[PDB]
């Protein structure tokens, strides 16, 4: 680039040798005998002289292992007789030694001085690797090869991992790099990337072994980066075979998080829900099924289940995603003014227009704003009911500024608006908690007070969509559906609709067997 | 028109780069240390065959059930793994002792003739990794220097 | 009524599209997540043995790297003198270990071949390796079956079991099919 002359040849020699020293018997397993002798060699050859030189050396070392990989993958295709396992072994031989050198340098700097120089050096090397990665990725394109970086990153992570507080500084370094290499930035690195963020040691340290759960918000960012990446592809129905592999991969990862860390998915459900497209029933149902471990959910199918008596109906869930922020400051002010006064009455009339941040003919609605409005109005309603000295009931939730918004949106919006609006209500029908109960009654009231068949059809659609898909199915959603199908308002709706379109009846028949 | 054109040029580019990445997906072995003898060779196996190992095979109690030959095979051709650690543990429990120098597992055939603080001397059965077989050695002197 | 995509009509139109969809993901119907090779019923955490997002099986002990006491790192000093792997030299306990551990590897098959060679047969329904017990010839070897005393391997109690049964050559497997192509990544064809 701006490399002093002979530096590349000098570096490529030093590394070529370390690769030979690393595999030697004398090195000492950890390679410490070989390393002390190697640091000295680096001093006399003057590669450690300046910060810029240490930087250039690390970049040149990375560039060499990348060439060794392209050269290996070349004599793989240009000769099919050559063994793929033997070719892969040539890459690892070189990559592993380069990893040991980095790990031993970072470790040595941490011993000799402090954890801040150690960490700064760690970030310096990752920054350099990311840099080589993005250059290769952008130049080689369709020929880009993920193996050097993927092997470097995991081996280094594993080498550095084995105080606890000191390990958080190292996890943070890796998290920042993983976020820098998120698939919207490095799409050609996506499979290696998902293999990195979902690695059994990474998941463990990040979610289980980091204290006071400081690793939880960082992990959630990486999952949002994944969902944000998949969203346009998922939204556009058809998915390529490579995309289906990534989608099922995401399913496996999430299924592990749902089983091992349910409280994690539970706490960040709003966050994930804001980035997952509404058509991804099963994906979203995994996040909406997450509930705290030691909590007994009554069977939704128990006959004569009075839900209004479960002590959990008065406890609000934890929401770690500050949803209120999406609201334009004037809109939130006008909303708060309406909630406490029922003024201006023009706020309702302008509401549909405000939810239509249509700068594009394709977006049509501001979906994030639709969700925050719904959750905000419900939370404020739950507060206003409790403060008035009551429990959210089918009788307490009605004839309030809160229900005026929901009943307005239900009528005034078009079929796309309404679909998006009801999905926002349905995303709160989860484990037994005050939000599950509030939005269950709201949805049940909206159907029963509907003056248009369309409002009724759409509520049935969002609920049935979510139960016709394979398991898991949220508790609250099942409870709501079971309650709806009992209402005479539904029995009447069903009778007139099933007489006109009969294949619809097979959909309802699916729910008996399919459901939890 | 073409519905894929509803994606942005950047999303079309991202899809291209991911699609290319699929042609060379990461291999199970890219994420684990080198296997000199039994590397991963994933292949299609019929569904009627056991696609997964027996339940609780990951315990030292399971490895104790295995033959000594199976355990020495794990110890030599599966070095640096949990499997090798389980094999060493099962062999130790099965009263075998690893010689640090000769790099072989020895078991007392009978109680030793002599026990001092520097060595142990007597008849031993050992596993020869060169000739791949169990072999006796009378009047052998196991120096404690090479025993943990 | 709702003519649109956001109604009931719009819903069965998506469901009936999964009939004609050769794609492995139908975001409307979903998929049986029990069939993804994760033990969702496991009372123990899954993440410690989580292979990769594409694997259909957990980590085996041979997959897990472990910081074994230095002394056990034999290979670097004994590489040359150490015998090469020849399944013909090894006993049946070893072949059965190799067989039962390498689920979806050439090693399960190479072992299945050495087992097949040693006259062991695989019952495709009973899912066990069976062989002729010493001196006991079947009662009536016929066109479609044979009946007699047979030795079979019990992988739960790790022992050969003499269990007397009737076996239909139909339900019995032929010489193991060794995949010729070396360039196979099961991560690529994962649904």
């Amino acid at each position: 680039y701006d490399d002093p002359p002979g530096l590349r040849e000098k570096a490529e020699y030093l590394l070529r040798e370390w690769v030979n020293l690393y595999h030697s018997a004398a090195a000492g397993r950890d390679s410490t005998k070989a390393f002390s002798a190697f640091v000295g060699q680096m001093h006399q050859q003057g590669i450690l002289k300046t910060d810029d030189l240490i930087t250039r050396f690390f970049r040149l070392c990375t560039e060499m292992c990348v060439e060794i990989s392209y050269r290996a993958q070349a004599e793989q295709q240009h000769n099919p007789a050559a063994n793929p396992t033997m070719i892969r072994a040539k890459c690892y031989h070189n990559l592993d030694a380069f990893v040991r050198l980095i790990a031993l340098l970072v470790k040595h700097s941490g011993e000799a001085t402090n954890t801040v120089t150690k960490i700064n050096l760690l970030n310096k090397v990752l920054g350099i690797v990311v840099g080589v990665l993005l250059q290769d990725h952008d130049v080689r394109q369709s020929e880009f090869q993920q193996l050097p970086y993927h092997r470097i990153f995991i081996m280094l992570l594993l080498e550095l991992n084995a105080l606890e507080t000191i390990n958080f500084q190292t996890l943070t370094a890796f998290c920042n790099t993983f976020h820098i290499l998120r698939p919207t930035k490095a799409p050609g690195f996506v499979y290696a990337w998902l293999e990195l963020i979902s690695h059994r040691i990474f998941i463990a340290r990040m979610l289980a072994h980091t204290p006071q759960q400081k690793g939880w918000p960082m992990y959630a960012q990486l999952l949002i980066d994944l969902f944000k990446y998949l969203a346009p592809f998922l939204r556009n129905v058809e998915l390529t075979k490579p995309m289906q592999i990534l989608y099922k991969g995401t399913l496996r990862v999430l299924l592990v998080l749902l089983h091992d860390f349910p409280e994690f998915l539970c706490d960040y459900h709003y966050g994930f829900c804001d980035v997952i497209p509404p058509n991804c029933i099963q994906l979203r149902n995994l996040i909406l099924s997450a509930f705290p471990r030691n909590m007994r959910l009554p069977d939704p199918f128990t006959p004569n289940l009075k839900v209004d008596m479960l002590s959990e109906i008065n406890i609000a869930p934890r929401i770690l995603t500050n949803f209120t922020g999406v609201m334009p400051p004037q809109f939130k002010k006008d909303l708060d003014s309406y909630l406490k006064t029922r003024s201006p009455v023009t706020f309702l009339s302008d509401l549909r227009s405000n939810l239509q941040v249509s700068n594009e003919p394709g977006n049509r609605y501001n979906l994030q704003l639709i969700n925050a409005l719904v959750l905000y109005v419900g939370t404020q309603a739950i507060a206003h009911i409790h403060n008035k000295g009551s429990t959210p009931s089918m009788s307490t939730i009605t004839h309030s500024a809160h229900m005026d918004i929901f009943q307005n949106l239900a009528v005034d919006l078009d079929t796309e608006g309404r679909y998006l609006f009801l999905n926002a209500i349905a995303n709160q029908l989860r484990y037994p908690n005050s939000h599950t109960h509030y939005f269950s009654c709201t949805m049940l009231y909206l159907f029963a007070e509907a003056n248009t068949e369309a409002i009724q059809e759409q509520i049935t659609r969002v609920l049935l969509e979510r139960l016709i898909v394979n398991r898991p199915h949220p508790w609250g959603l099942l409870i709501t559906f079971i309650e709806l199908i009992k209402n005479p308002a539904f029995k009447f709706w069903n009778h007139e609709f099933v007489e006109e379109e009969p294949e619809i009846e097979k959909l309802f028949q699916s729910v008996a067997q399919c459901c939890m | 028109g073409p519905h894929m054109l509803e994606l942005t040029k950047e999303q079309l580019y991202q899809q291209a780069m991911e699609e290319a990445a699929w042609h060379h997906m990461p291999h199970p072995s890219d994420s684990e240390r080198i296997r000199q003898y039994l590397p991963r060779n994933p292949c299609p196996t019929p569904p009627y065959h056991h696609q997964m190992p027996p339940p609780h095979s990951d315990t030292v109690e399971f490895y104790q059930r295995l033959s000594t030959e199976t355990l020495f095979f794990i110890f030599y051709y599966l070095e640096g793994t949990k499997a090798q650690y389980l094999a060493a543990k099962a062999l130790k429990k099965q009263s075998w002792r690893f010689h640090t120098k000769y790099m072989m597992w020895f078991q007392r055939h009978e109680e030793p003739k002599t026990i001092t603080d520097e060595f142990e001397q007597g008849t031993y059965i050992y596993f020869d990794y060169e000739k791949w077989g169990q072999r006796k050695k009378e009047g052998f002197t196991f120096e404690y220097r090479y025993l943990e | 009524m709702v003519t649109d995509q956001f109604g009931m009509i719009g819903l069965l139109t998506f469901i009936r599209a999964a009939e004609t969809d050769p794609g492995m993901v139908h975001l409307a119907l979903g998929s049986d997540l029990t069939t993804l090779g994760l033990n969702l019923n496991s009372p123990e955490n899954l993440y410690p043995k989580f292979a990769s997002p594409w694997a259909s099986s957990p980590c085996r002990p041979q997959d897990i790297d472990f910081h074994v006491p230095s002394e056990y790192l034999t290979n670097i000093h004994i590489r040359d003198k150490l015998a090469a792997i020849k399944l013909g030299r090894y006993g049946e306990d070893l072949l059965f270990y190799l067989y039962y551990m390498n689920g979806g590897d050439v090693l399960q098959l190479l072992a299945a071949v050495e087992l097949f060679n040693r006259d062991w047969r695989y019952h495709k329904e009973e899912r066990v390796w069976i062989t002729r017990a010493p001196g006991m010839e079947p009662t009536m070897k016929t066109n479609t079956y044979e009946r007699g005393t047979y030795y079979f391997f019990d992988c739960l109690n790790w022992r050969k079991v003499a269990k007397e049964f009737h076996l239909e050559y139909d339900k019995l497997e032929e010489r193991p099919h060794l995949p010729s192509t070396f360039n196979y990544n099961p991560a690529q064809q994962a649904f």
